[PDB]
DNA sequence: GGCTGCGTACGTGCGGGTCGT
DNA sequence: CACGACCCGCACGTACGCAGC
């Protein structure tokens, strides 16, 4: 009866395991881990493997070429991964273990979902639809959660860089964005000084068409902790402005960090009244 | 609590294998051509046999044009004290429209704008990474209302270790616009004034809008601004007869709302988009 | 309906894992 | 580097569902 079962059954898992293993070791990782490697994670990584091998071939002198992968990944300050029309991270390079302590193989094939603050669900599955994307979120970080900063675009299936967050200069600002303390090197780029900006907020220098985009960018910081703005312009006080963004954190002081962009435009014409 | 826990664990892993082990099989062709379904052991034979029929998952090609359409993004690579561009990835030509030619052997200084040499400059020395953001030249823009025949500066952001992925943050590049105070004085006047109504910014600056407005409106003028005032952040147009700066009245349509600080929720003051 | 090849689903027992005070 | 504290993986054995001379 059952010995036949017992005997019979242990070639059919010996069949099952060596097929498993030689499976798992011919993936696009090193012999290294691919030789001892999870039996599950085996089948995320190759179901993801051919998952996105479809992705990429259905869309639209010699070293600096031999080392093209790292060159491009570890030149970049985040981490770069491609979804699917249903959110399946279908790539995503190493280096997300520097910003997020999250492990490639172990991501390679989960929902995206299941790595992201809950709260955030909505706003991500609003921007993949469930043609440019650009969007503040919280991630899994395990150095408990990180403002990831995503951009990239959505072909049915995302792809995304992505950079974490922990000629320029540092403003202290409340929370309604009005400048506490300011660094000196603003005479070095602007034509005020440290002191005829604090008191006022910033919403008295921003470009009137900016407004809406700082208002914005203002929000996402006030509930996620960080922000980084669009490029804006910085009214000086003779006339014109300047290109600026800023890098922003709260925790309460927000510090605002102006990475400069041009110099001053436009200086003749007037366009505030605190330019009179 | 061991028992029950632990068989119910377990059945979540035989829905969960077999749900990949079924999810494999209309992946491989072999599986999906088929007319049933086969013995799980074939299936994954099949599977190995047309896995092996092919710096992780991706090739150089594919996260070329992977960081491509993720965010515009190509690697170049410079010298470190001359800034002559001693390799550039073809990607440059759907981002900048430099062919790769008159990109590879030149100066990185030759290529920026000639305001973001000094920065770069800053780049190219010491006295390990690098990050920073520089105007670059198009050929044959994304910092301002394109100029009447000039050429093109995009805002590169750049990432590297000099080895640098560049890419283009495209969701950051952005009648006339105004400010006022509650009692509606031209607190800004964005410059398309100009071309809209014909003055000078500041012959509008520190003045009153109902001064402008036709005798007969002007009463509808002032309900109107002290209903935004009342409106809070709701937007509020109105069409209204505007004395130009050449003698004649202009049809003006303009929608005004008040902008309440997203924290301390304090008026900043009134914008009005005022269009003809 | 006997009973065996052939295959998937179920439950538990074991050895290798990570925390915690 | 312990120690039950477990949790999770793994395989083992077996039980139920279908072909056929």
């Amino acid at each position: 009866r059952k010995e036949k079962s017992r005997d019979a059954a242990r070639s059919r898992r010996g069949k099952e395991n060596f097929e498993f293993y030689e499976l798992a070791k011919l993936l696009p990782l090193p012999a290294a881990i691919t030789s001892q490697l999870d039996k599950a994670s085996i089948i995320r990584l190759t179901i993801s493997y051919l998952k996105m091998r479809d992705f990429a071939n259905q869309g639209d002198i010699e070293v600096f070429e031999a080392h093209l992968g790292s060159h491009i990944l570890q030149s970049l300050d985040g981490f770069v991964f491609a979804l699917n029309q249903e959110g399946k991270f279908l790539y995503i390079s190493e280096t997300v273990s520097i910003y997020l302590g999250l492990s490639q193989v172990e991501l390679t094939g989960s929902s995206v979902f299941d790595y992201v603050h809950p709260g955030d669900h909505v706003e991500m599955a609003e921007q993949l639809g469930m043609l440019e994307r650009s969007f503040f979120i919280r991630m899994k970080s395990t150095l408990g959660y990180k403002v990831i900063h995503i951009t990239g675009r959505l072909r049915m299936g995302l792809v995304v860089v992505a950079h974490a967050l922990p000629h320029m200069f540092v403003t202290r600002v409340n929370m309604d964005l009005n400048i506490i303390y300011c660094e000196n090197r603003i005479s070095d780029y602007m034509d005020l000084t440290p002191v005829d900006i604090v008191g006022k907020r910033c919403y008295h220098f921003i470009h009137a068409e900016d407004v809406e985009g700082i208002r914005h960018s203002h929000l996402d910081l006030l509930n996620k902790g960080q922000c980084v703005t669009k490029y804006y312009r910085w009214m000086q006080k003779n006339g014109g402005y300047i290109w600026i963004q800023s890098s922003a954190t709260i925790a309460k002081n927000i510090i605002w960090v102006n990475y400069l962009l041009s110099n001053p435009e436009y200086k003749d014409t007037p366009m505030d009244i605190a330019q009179l | 609590l061991a028992r029950e826990n632990h068989s119910e664990i377990e059945r979540r892993r035989r829905n969960k294998m077999t749900a990949y082990i079924t999810e494999l099989s209309d992946m491989v062709p072999t599986c999906s051509a088929l007319a049933r379904k086969p013995d799980k052991l074939t299936i994954l034979r099949m599977a190995v046999s047309h896995m092996k029929s092919l710096p992780s998952f991706l090739t150089d090609q594919e996260l070329k044009h992977l960081i491509l359409e993720a965010a515009d993004g190509f690697l170049f690579i410079v010298s470190c004290e001359t800034g002559r561009v001693v390799y550039v990835s073809d990607s440059v030509t759907p981002v900048l429209n430099q062919p790769q030619s008159e990109w590879f052997g030149s100066t990185l200084y030759d290529q920026v704008h000639p305001d973001d040499v000094d920065k770069l400059r800053e780049q190219l020395s010491t006295s390990s990474r690098r990050s920073f953001i520089c105007r670059m030249r198009c050929g044959t823009n994304g910092l301002g209302s394109v100029k009447e025949g000039e050429p093109h500066f995009v805002v590169v952001h750049c990432t590297g270790y000099l080895v640098a992925i560049g890419r283009l943050q495209v969701t950051s590049s952005p009648e006339f616009i105004s400010r006022h105070n509650i009692e509606g004085i031209f607190t800004f006047v964005d410059h398309r004034c100009v071309a809209t109504v014909g003055y000078q910014p500041q012959e509008l600056l520190g003045k009153n809008i109902v001064e402008f407005c036709h005798p007969e409106d002007q009463q509808l003028l002032r309900d109107s601004f002290q209903q935004v005032v009342k409106l809070k952040g709701q937007v509020l147009s109105v069409m209204f007869r505007f004395r130009s700066k050449t003698r004649e009245w202009l049809w003006m349509r303009t929608s005004s709302f008040t902008f309440q600080n997203p924290y301390s929720d304090e008026i900043e003051y009134i914008i009005c988009t005022n269009t003809n």
